[PDB]
């Protein structure tokens, strides 16, 4: 319910401190040594949402409804009004942003789709923090302009759920911060994001310190990286795995 | 409940790079098992299945300890003409291959190409450090330190500056074994000033391959060391310092690293 | 030569100090107490240019190539390479950023032109400091991205060139700053810079207080404010006229 | 050089919003000049051309003091066979519409729609303000201050806060005769609470129609009141003390303003 960044007074602390904090309650277990999410098998539906709180003065904040599940974000809550993906399930409906009026925007919450509708990729949209001020000051002041709805979603998921899961992600974040400079990801970020599930999976199958199936992630300077291996560098990227099978 | 039907096939990196090799191509039981080049494309004389069973082979044939004492060398013997118990082995998370029954552990003890293997006592040293399979090309990378802040690499010693990709001096490469070497003098390693509580990382020579040059990223976030069980810290959590220092795990911000690839 | 804006330690203080000073070095004359610029027809070739600094870190900066004129930017040096908008005539060329290596770049310096490039309108690509911040890095890292140079050049001559001209723009910008977030320019800004000709004449042909032709502006609502005079409040908008003639 | 081949032709505003009429549509030499409701669409009776020779002209016929005695009536009269001088007119980038020879200047005496108009002295009264032409609407907008900072309007009096285009308490209209009016009450005016080097500005009635209540946007970026020759200042740059002062020219940000319409 309250977990919430303040973006007003934000430090490159402050914002820790909360993707920890967030990471801690969508933290089910440990598999070697790294956090799993937990067995949707194990959570009930009126158990199943989180709320994050993004104010920005206050006055002015917007929620987001959270899946504990991934860790997607199914819906986001604009004072006496809350928005949902085309796609959530019916539960996030009944269950989340209750006692408000509920309306559904046009596009999936995938990026392919969120992409679609913003006219323009992932990687065109620039992160930083006036950005994500910039986009809870929008959200709430509530102007249908989806083709605007669907880039500033895009930038907080990125800077929320995505800055969860990669340790990559939080830096990136937290260097434009102190920096005071809006950044761009680059192709070693989409990757991660890209391959989330694939290499939550392999992970999980590791049996003599192995992956039965190779990662292929991309570099900075668009090389690839071959990840067969839960002793490689990069696999420490990864800070929160989808559930796929206990070991 | 991930089910093991798996069994993959990979090559091994190690020591400065080097694959793991059945001498010449040969495979006549008894024949050395060594430490060549990382051949150019994928040959079945550096391949290797890792079984169910917990025996580790190329070509149908094992990976084979001759007997159980440190300084023993480790060879291609057909399984079952082979001594139960001397094919078994186990690879750790923390990259390292051990014996089960020997206790010893696998390692590459000479710096020539034509190297032999051994199983040795287990003191964590760079040249008892592992990383399969089949990528052997060490991670390319730029480990980011605070907020703003990433290791930058100075003759030397190493300190931190404000990240930027464009420095070189910036760039770092992950070896197999577990070194950390600047992109710019690849035989170089950050080394401990010694195993004590305080030092004080420096620059080294990978010519000596040991426990204090073999550091781990560890997945809380640290860049730890598992001989000295101390993690890589920002002295005072004051940078102006140019120090970087082996301490004991607090957690907090000065202790965390990123690797920005 | 100079004439520079530091973005590491900006303050809203430091911005203003900054756009006063360049107003101050364009400002040809008054006209009925109004910064006119200067006749082009009493400025020499060799006189016509100038040199703002934008800088990141220091390293990191790029130049600006003003004319004196307009006030238009017709170049902009990073480094040992400097590159020219395609329209720029062969004096900015052989008068600015010589002792550089010389390309031009494959758009006019207008902004329908600029847009063309970027795949999008004005008013979809944010402004604030951050944004400028990433700007000067990203120009400076020299990565032959036309869709982006445009976008990014957008972003400067907006904070800079147009900051010159209205006073709505400087705060615009200002209150950025201190609010920290982002922002798109409005109906309202966009109409000074598009107005920016017919209103400066319009000011300097005025007899009894009176405009001869109505300037027509666009407030936030998309409504229109038809401005005949020159003792009406929005005029005070007006910063830097572009010189038609004197009275 | 700026030709004056021009002769432009606008409505006038002035005191409460309201038009220069010429009574009735009747244009007999002599008829009263008036102060009516600015008509919907353009009209004859309502528009102006301002001509080369200084003159001011409806329908052909020219805008014309009875006397030059402050008090004297303003009517409609055949400017031929109108005393010269008495037809002549002068209207100034401050506002105020001056006649040469009387130094009198336009002024619209009372409340009523309609009232007449007269030659006065210049006391720079928001009664004695005009603006010329066409979009007679007052200028709704938003003032803005400091940085992140806009007037706030509350009741009776005025103060600073965070620039919102949200709340409608920061919402100005600037009215023809130089008065700015919270449009929510817009029988209101930004007014002085006396005309001291101090006050503090406060909200009055504009059923005065005062000098300290008209003011001018000026070019230099200060918010000017021509009668006391003093601008809007913010206190000591302080603005948690929710005041807003006159005070002499200093030029410091705290005295410059924005319109953010
Ligand atoms: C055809 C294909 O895409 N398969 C790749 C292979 O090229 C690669 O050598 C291996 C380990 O690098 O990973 C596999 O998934
Ligand atoms: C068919 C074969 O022998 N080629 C192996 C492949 O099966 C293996 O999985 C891969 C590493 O993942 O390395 C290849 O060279
Ligand atoms: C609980 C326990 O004793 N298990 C140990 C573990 O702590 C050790 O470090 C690991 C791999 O390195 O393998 C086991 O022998
Ligand atoms: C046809 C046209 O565009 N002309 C406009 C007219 O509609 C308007 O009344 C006048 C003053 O408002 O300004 C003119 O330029
Ligand atoms: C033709 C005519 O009498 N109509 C006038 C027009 O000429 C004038 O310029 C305008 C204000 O700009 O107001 C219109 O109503
Ligand atoms: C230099 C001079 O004396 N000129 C004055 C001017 O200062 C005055 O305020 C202006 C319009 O308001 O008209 C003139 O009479």
């Amino acid at each position: 319910d309250p977990i919430k960044f303040t973006t007003g007074s934000a430090t490159p602390a402050s914002y820790n401190q909360f993707i920890d904090a967030l990471r801690e309650r969508l933290t089910g277990g440990l598999i070697y040594g790294i956090p799993v999410l937990r067995d949707p098998s194990t959570v009930e539906k009126p158990n199943q949402y989180v709320t994050v709180e993004l104010s920005y003065s206050d006055t002015v904040s917007i929620q987001l409804g959270i899946d504990l599940t991934n860790a997607y974000v199914v819906a986001y809550r604009a004072g006496s009004e809350s928005f949902f993906f085309r796609n959530a399930p019916a539960s996030a409906s009944t269950y989340l942003f209750t006692g408000t009026q509920q309306y559904s925007l046009p596009f999936d919450g995938n990026y392919d789709d969120l992409e679609k509708w913003a006219h323009q990729s992932r990687q065109r949209i620039s992160l930083g923090l006036e950005a994500l001020r910039q986009g809870i000051k929008f959200l709430r002041s509530g102007a249908s302009d989806d083709e605007e709805i669907a880039r500033t979603l895009i930038v907080i998921i990125q800077m929320v759920a995505e800055a969860a899961r990669f340790r990559y992600v939080s830096k990136l974040v937290v260097i434009s911060l102190s920096n005071r400079a809006a950044f761009q990801p680059d192709p070693s970020m989409l990757s991660l994001e890209n391959t989330w599930e694939p290499l939550s999976r392999a992970v999980q199958h590791t049996v003599q310190d192995t992956f039965p199936q190779n990662v292929t992630l991309i570099n900075v300077r668009q090389e690839r990286v071959v990840v067969s291996s839960l002793s490689h560098p990069s696999v420490s990227a990864l800070a929160l795995m989808l559930f796929v099978c206990n070991p | 409940i991930c089910s093991s039907h798996y069994e993959p096939t990979v090559r091994i990196g190690g020591r400065d790079g080097l694959c793991v090799d059945v001498s010449d191509n040969a495979y006549n039981n008894g024949n050395p098992i060594i430490l060549w080049k990382c051949k150019d494309q994928l040959e079945v004389n550096q391949l290797w299945t890792l079984k169910s069973d917990k025996t580790i082979r190329s070509k149908g044939k094992c990976l084979t300890t001759y007997g159980y004492a440190p300084g023993n060398y480790v060879m291609i013997y057909d399984c079952s003409s082979a001594v139960a118990e001397a094919t078994y082995w186990d690879i750790w998370d923390n990259g390292t291959i051990i014996n089960p029954k020997s206790g010893l552990v696998l390692s590459a003890e000479s710096s020539s190409m034509g190297g032999t293997l051994t199983v040795q006592k287990n003191d964590y040293r760079m040249r008892q450090g592992w990383r399969t399979g089949n990528d052997t090309s060490p991670f390319v990378t730029s480990i980011a330190g605070f907020f703003k802040l990433c290791m930058e690499a100075h003759g030397n010693s190493m300190w931190l500056d404000v990240c930027d990709i464009t420095k070189e001096e910036q760039q770092w490469a992950v070896y197999p074994d577990g070194s950390i070497r600047p992109v710019q003098n690849t035989n170089n390693c950050l080394t401990c000033e010694e195993h004590k509580q305080g030092a004080t990382i420096v620059m080294m020579g990978c010519s000596n391959a040991w426990a204090s040059q073999r550091w781990v990223f560890k997945s809380d976030g640290t860049i730890y060391n598992l001989y000295d069980d101390m993690v890589m810290d920002v002295k005072s959590s004051d940078p102006s310092l140019k120090q970087i220092i082996l301490w004991p795990y607090t957690g907090n911000a000065n202790q965390m690293w990123a690797t920005l690839f």
